[PDB]
RNA sequence: GAGGGAAACAGCCCAGAUCAUCAGCUAAGGCCCCUAAGUGGUGACUCAGUGGGAAAGGAUGUGGAGUUGCGUAGACAACCA
RNA sequence: CUCGAUGUCGGCUCGUCGCAUCCUGGGGCUGGAGUCGGUCCCAAGGGUUGGGCUGUUCGCCCAUUAAAGCGGCACGCGAGCUGGGUUCAGAACGUCGUGAGACAGUUCGGUCCCUAUCCGCUGCGCGCGGAGGAAUCUUGAGAAGGGCUGUCUUUAGUACGAG
RNA sequence: CGCUGAAAGCAUCUAAGCGGGAAGCACGCUUCAAGAUAAGGGUUCCCACAGGAGUGUUCCUGGUAAGGUCCCCGAGAGAUG
């Protein structure tokens, strides 16, 4: 689902370093 | 650009007139005039010729080195000599005339009889029921009228009816066998 | 952009008549009735080209100083109503003219714009040709409702332009391509094949056909 | 023309371009016309 | 106590902008500062200390790329099938003054304050601007060394 | 488990709030404007708004580094038998 | 996530959105004589019927039509309607159980409330402002509506085709 | 679907550029519209009142002009406005 790859993908952000809760 | 190195000879009566980015080009049966892209200069080369030169080998200078020398060689080939298009119609039924020099009529199988109008640079030429030509002194527009008076009827795969080009290789199939 | 002929009138009801193929034609009588140019626009003081007419019968005792200023520096008399045409021809009006039903010829279609008749607060099934419930079947107080007027949680919302009920009536209406049947000018009649917007009595303004005809 | 995301030469006469930013393959026989989509 | 200024203490001036070939966001960062008095050492979020900004030549604003035809800029009345797009040249062409508030106004915060400010932007799309009166002053767009 | 960062965002990153301070230095993250600080310096690459979501597969995109065939015994194209 | 209640099928009413286009518009390739088609590119402006059967969705059928599209919106829409189905207490049949009873088996019957506070939306006013107070006529930033289509005649029995 | 045309001596609808091209896009048609506080524009009318405080007059009271409303008779209007 869209929902589920942005919230998957949004750990790629430069200030969390590769995780982010809820993958 | 291999063809953009090679020069462009200027012949008798053609004025050439490089001012700067813009240039004239006059000659016995017109003028014409063109602007270069700015990474690309002219130079005269001794007055009696033209020469392009792109300021870096990369690819837009190349390019344009080539279309510039292409297309500037194309003008003074024109104010010398013109630009000749014959084009010949096929089918039974089918007729062109001539309401002057600017001014065609064409019978296309059609309901009516239709009318082409000629651009200022633009005269026909009919000799011949079913061929008739176009000349003037731009390529690009004696190409872009030959084009239009073709999409009018192109040929057909099947009894090849419609304007076709004079050396036009029209394709060609059978349906009811 | 358009050159437009215009006139204004007054609606004063309807009639039949038969033309040349023995065809029954409904025929709206409009007092196409003098009109003069009290003012003129101009792109150079206004912006834009049109002509304001004048048309109407007042009292003296009921225009005011500014409107009998207005009509002193037009130089005529005080007229009831003024509306404008926007024509591309404005100059070619001289302040003052005189303007008669006979600008229109006997089949010249035109527009005629008027106010609607009102008809108050209607309902959906009349302003709208809603289909309301059945008369029988279980329906419950609900024979003339307007049915759902949106949808659920998502858009938890009634969307903009939904038609429900309101005021229907006296609005602009200009309706087109009617085919003037007679001018009588001496009298200042026009007899127009069709059915106008607007109660016996209200302003008409006849224009030419924008779509000049079918 | 065929519009496919996978456009290859199929005859020795079929030439691969890029147009105005998309593959083509032109070609003087009209079935072998071809466009990235 | 750190200094504040007071109403109508800090004066405010007019400048005038020439965007002849001057790139849409440099303009609309420059008008910005402007506006706001972000160069006055005056400055005070909270009260309009900022300038009056005549923009020109607003048509002739510089694109990169293919912005002119493929940067968009979008409305919608607020009801179902109510956006309208148009492309930021054919903007520039037709009401430039629309597209350089737009980009502004962007880069501005948002505030009533700021919403307040903004009207002191004033954009012609030609190359002449009605406020002589006003006298602006010429402004040319600079950057400071390192 | 407040504070800073992550647009917002218990579980991620920085960091554990004794109170006051209109002092200074930093962390993560940042320095065109929103938004505090560089429209920083120098050298490359990109022209897809890629950056600012995705596969098998496909493509004379473009820069760079090889290996190798042929070539002024005259190469590859274009043009006459 | 909600069990100190987020009412669950179909129709009615009212729409709105997507395009993975049913019709209408445009174009390529055709294994495109003509006439037609079949593919798959564009394209969501508008349009997309009435009935028989069943509670039905679905589906089949009749008669049309340019066509009778597919989907989202709490399988849109019960403080809008419907209660035929579902899922209460009655009863019967079949099956199961020693029995009380059970059955996504079937059958007949069977209560469904709300005066709108807030947002939303359709309309209509009062106020104040528009750097004097007024009267009239206006510009249009911007907003909304509208956008369907057939048959016949003619071109012409012309083009095409062996007919 | 094209024209001219290189990069790549040719070619190429494309890299420079130009032309055609749909009920779609924006207009054309109709309607609302300056609370468009950016509060617009034209034309016309009325006019430098009076009395106090005053602190550049400021501002508050009072009678008017142009004009309008209340009230009454109504409808082509309307739930009431
Ligand atoms: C066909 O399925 N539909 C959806 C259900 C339904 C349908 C129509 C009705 O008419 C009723 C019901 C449910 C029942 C529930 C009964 C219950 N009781 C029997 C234990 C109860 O708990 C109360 C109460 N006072 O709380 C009641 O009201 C009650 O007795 C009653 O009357 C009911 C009804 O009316
Ligand atoms: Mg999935
Ligand atoms: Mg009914
Ligand atoms: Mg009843
Ligand atoms: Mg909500
Ligand atoms: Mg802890
Ligand atoms: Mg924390
Ligand atoms: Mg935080
Ligand atoms: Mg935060
Ligand atoms: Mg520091
Ligand atoms: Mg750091
Ligand atoms: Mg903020
Ligand atoms: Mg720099
Ligand atoms: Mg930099
Ligand atoms: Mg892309
Ligand atoms: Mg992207
Ligand atoms: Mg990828
Ligand atoms: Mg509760
Ligand atoms: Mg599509
Ligand atoms: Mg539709
Ligand atoms: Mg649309
Ligand atoms: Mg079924
Ligand atoms: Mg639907
Ligand atoms: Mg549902
Ligand atoms: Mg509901
Ligand atoms: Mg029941
Ligand atoms: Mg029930
Ligand atoms: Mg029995
Ligand atoms: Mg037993
Ligand atoms: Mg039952
Ligand atoms: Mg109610
Ligand atoms: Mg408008
Ligand atoms: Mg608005
Ligand atoms: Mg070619
Ligand atoms: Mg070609």
């Amino acid at each position: 689902g869209k929902t589920g790859r942005k919230r998957r993908a949004r750990r790629k952000k430069g200030a969390n370093h590769g995780k982010r809760p809820n993958a | 650009s291999r063809i953009g190195r090679l020069p462009i000879a200027v012949p008798s009566g053609v004025e050439v007139k490089l001012d700067g980015q813009y240039v004239e080009v006059k000659g016995p049966k017109g003028t014409l005039n063109f602007t270069v892209r700015e990474p690309i200069t002219v130079s005269k080369n001794d007055e009696g010729a033209i020469l392009v030169e792109r300021p870096d080998d990369e690819r837009e200078n190349r390019s344009l080195h080539g279309l510039t020398r292409t297309l500037i060689n194309n003008m003074v080939i024109g104010v010398t000599e013109g630009y000749e298009k014959k084009l010949e119609i096929q089918g039974v039924g089918y007729r062109v005339l001539s309401k002057g020099p600017k001014q065609l009529e064409f019978n296309l199988g059609f309901s009516h009889p239709v009318i082409v109008d000629a651009p200022e640079g633009i005269t026909f030429a009919v000799e011949n029921p079913t061929k008739f030509s176009v000349q003037g002194i731009d390529k690009q527009v004696v190409g872009e009228t030959a084009a239009n008076i073709r999409k009018i009827r192109k040929p057909e795969p099947y009894k090849g009816k419609g304007v076709r080009y004079e050396g036009e290789n029209v394709r060609r199939k059978v349906g009811k066998a | 952009e358009r050159t437009v002929k215009g006139v204004l009138g007054t609606k004063l009801g309807m009639t039949q008549l038969w033309d040349e193929h023995n065809r029954l034609v409904p025929v709206t009588v409009i007092q196409a009735g003098p009109c003069v140019v009290t003012q003129v626009r101009t792109p150079e003081t206004d912006g834009y080209s049109a002509v304001q007419l004048g048309y109407g019968a007042v009292k003296a005792k009921n225009v005011t100083k500014p409107e009998a200023g207005h009509f002193e520096k037009a130089g005529v008399t005080p007229r009831r109503h003024l509306v404008e045409l926007r024509t591309a021809d404005a100059s070619e009006y001289t302040l003052g003219q005189e303007i008669a039903a006979d600008v229109f010829s006997e089949s010249d279609f035109v527009d005629v714009t008027g106010t609607s008749k009102g008809k108050g607060t209607a309902g959906v099934m009349k302003r709208h040709g809603f289909g309301g419930l059945r008369a029988t079947h279980g329906v419950h107080r609900k024979h003339r409702s307007p049915g759902s007027i949106g949808g659920c949680s998502t858009p938890g919302k009634v969307i903009k332009g939904l038609r429900m009920a309101g005021r229907m009536g006296v609005e602009r209406v200009t309706v087109q391509n009617l085919q003037v049947h007679s001018v009588d000018a001496e009298r200042g009649i026009m007899l127009v094949r069709g059915a106008v917007p607007g109660p016996k009595g209200s302003l008409l303004v006849v224009r030419s056909a924008a779509k000049k005809a079918a | 023309m065929k519009v496919q995301p996978s456009v290859k030469k199929i005859c020795d006469k079929c030439k691969v371009i890029r147009r105005h930013g998309r593959v083509m393959v032109i070609c003087d026989n009209p079935r072998h016309k071809q466009r990235q989509g | 106590t750190t200094y504040s200024p007071k109403a109508g203490e800090v004066q405010r001036k007019w400048y005038v902008i020439d965007a002849e070939d001057i790139v849409l966001g440099r303009l609309a960062t420059t008008a910005a500062n402007l506006l706001r008095g972000k160069h006055k050492p005056q400055y005070a979020p909270h009260i309009d200390t900022g300038d009056f900004v005549v923009v020109v030549n607003a048509s002739k604003i510089a694109l990169t790329g293919k912005k002119a035809t493929d940067s968009l800029r979008y409305d919608h009345s607020g009801r179902p099938g109510g956006l309208r797009v148009t492309s930021i040249g054919e903007m520039l062409a037709k009401n430039p003054r629309r597209a350089v508030e737009r980009a502004v106004w962007g880069m501005m915060p948002k505030n009533k304050l700021s919403r307040q400010q903004l009207k002191k932007l004033k954009v012609y799309g030609g190359p002449e601007h009605p406020h002589a009166a006003q006298n602006p002053q010429p402004y040319e767009i600079t950057q400071i060394a390192q």
